[PDB]
RNA sequence: ACGACCAGGGCUACACACGUGCUACAAUGGCGCAUACAAAGAGAAGCGACCUCGCGAGAGCAAGCGGACCUCAUAAAGUGCGUCGUAGUCCGGAUUGGAGUCUGCAACUCGACUCCAUGAAGUCGGAAUCGCUAGUAAUCGUGGAUCAGAAUGCCACGGUG
RNA sequence: CUCCUAAAGAGUAACGGAGGAGCACGAAGGUUGGCUAAUCCUGGUCGGACAUCAGGAGGUUAGUGCAAUGGCAUAAGCCA
């Protein structure tokens, strides 16, 4: 709960005056971090999806949730209901203990780091970015690697606009190119 | 292990293992091992972590990594946007350095098509 | 790839360039010296470089300094 | 003017097809260090040592040599030791980026070479087809003509065999 | 079997206008508990017009083992 403690004491009162909020409840928060791993090719073989989810299980310590196809589409030749990918949502301190684990360990590892973008916001104050490599995390060892599949990470915030959204993660020293 | 050049070199003779970095050949690998103080015939295993930190400190002096890829892309892009002769040869995938195009341009032209 | 004892430029083109910059903006410079090196005082002028049959207009920019003039006038037609 | 002079360009193009070669796909090998044994040639607007500087291509200075005398000029395969351990690899070198050297009025089209970096195809080749009978084939270096510079071609020479 | 013809109860003909059935299911039945779509927009590794993720819009335009009609949010739809 490092940045969690760092949240309630430091980033609140700088933001409280930055936007001149009347109540502390107006400051944005961070609800959940959900990691998505769209396998897509597991239809060929499903032995690779379990170990694919085994990786995502090691990144966050949570057993993943296998997502199914919402509807049949032949453009990627899948019928509705096929195991298509896994996901994990993180809340509470498990989100925090992961939220510092990348910003202080997930940031200084990506190949040819150039910094995150400031335009990748939903438009209502929620950020999302995708990492291409899975060997960027300390948990997953390089020795045990059957594939180089990435994953998406989206940040759900109670912010109302992107300005309030970018201001919050900037307070956590987020790399903004 | 791993180097400031993200890439993970194999566990083999240090002089050849350091070549896996993009931008480090044999000469630069020998120079890195000489300026660091590590022998060339020792494997990447049997190397202390303090010695790998030393190798990182020396490879940090070179522009050898996606950074170098960026500088090469920038130069080729400058050539192409300038519209000079080499820029046009880069635009069309034809040999740039005066080689004959009547025959033998298969590296730049790729597999032949009738 | 010429030695490091100084770049080459034809003298007539050099005097043309000095007369063009000292007299203010002028017409395109018609030249056949494709082998002359582009110098920093040629930035802003448009030199019409011969390509074998025509004089191709080449507007010189700061990014062109160091190139030869013939590098911006292709001599072979291919479609 | 189908004659003559000039500058620039082309003969160097590039969807493709063929002939002749060079380099490879490796362990009968690659790399590193040490070391052995040739023949035939050329040289005065030329060959250019020794020494100094440069990672190197080379540069500066400057002998000797119209040459069984001096220079090109260190032969390489080989041999000894070490390493690599069958992998697109310490095989392979294409291609490309950057930085240079030299010749030459002038290396853009369109030179050769050096350094750093990158590291394509290629793991022995379908139908078919070529050369060779002994110091031959195979393989390894060396020199000369043309030539300011530009040999994987040509012409010659020896080593192993 | 469903709709129209059929004239606002029922019924109502033509070699009138349009479509279906000759099954399926031990769960796709019972019950308890829970749940709420289509489509589109924005952002996001491979990933594309279209896969999974997040948010907003939208409000059933979705869904119902199968034709049509009438129904269906207390859901008759979806999950255990």
């Amino acid at each position: 709960a490092k940045l969690h403690d760092y949240y309630k004491d430091e980033v609140v009162k700088k933001l409280m005056t930055e936007f001149n909020y009347n109540s502390v409840m107006q400051v944005p928060r961070v609800e959940k971090i959900t990691l998505n791993m769209g396998v897509g090719e597991a239809i060929a073989d499903k032995k690779l999806l379990d170990n694919a989810a085994a990786d995502l299980a090691a990144i966050s310590g949570q057993k993943p949730l296998i997502t199914k196809a919402r509807k049949s589409v032949a453009g990627f030749k899948i019928r509705q209901g096929y195991p298509i990918g896994c996901k994990v949502t993180l809340r509470g301190e498990r989100m925090w203990e992961f939220f510092e684990r990348l910003i202080t360990i997930a940031v200084p590892r990506i190949r040819d780091f150039r910094g995150l973008s400031a335009k990748s916001f939903d438009g209502r104050g929620n950020y999302s970015m995708g990492v291409r490599e899975q060997i960027i995390f300390p948990e997953i060892d390089y020795d045990k690697v059957d594939r180089v599949r990435g994953l998406d990470i989206t940040i759900t915030t109670t912010a109302k606009s992107d300005e309030e959204g970018r201001a919050l993660l900037a307070a956590f020293d987020f790399p903004f190119r | 292990a791993r180097i400031a050049g993200i890439n993970i070199p194999d566990h083999k003779h240090a002089v050849i293992a350091l070549t896996s970095i993009y931008g480090v050949g044999k000469t630069r690998s020998k120079a890195i091992l000489a300026a660091a103080g590590i022998a060339e015939d020792v494997k990447i295993s049997e190397l202390s972590e303090g010695q790998i930190d030393t190798l990182r400190d020396e490879v940090a002096k070179f522009v050898v990594e996606g950074d170098l890829r960026r500088e090469i892309s920038m130069s080729i892009k400058r050539l192409m946007d300038l519209g000079c002769y080499r820029g046009l040869r880069h635009r069309r995938g034809l040999p740039v350095r005066g080689q004959r195009t009547k025959t033998n341009a298969r590296t730049r032209k790729g597999p032949r098509k009738p | 790839r010429s030695l490091k004892k100084g770049p080459f430029i034809d003298l007539h083109l050099l005097k043309k360039v000095e007369k063009a910059v000292e007299s203010g903006d002028k017409k395109p410079l018609r030249t056949w010296s494709r082998r002359s090196t582009i110098f920093p005082n040629m930035i802003g002028l448009t030199i019409a470089v011969h390509n074998g049959r025509q004089h191709v207009p080449v507007f010189v920019t700061d990014e062109m300094v160091g190139h030869k003039l013939g590098e911006f006038a292709p001599t072979r037609t291919y479609r």
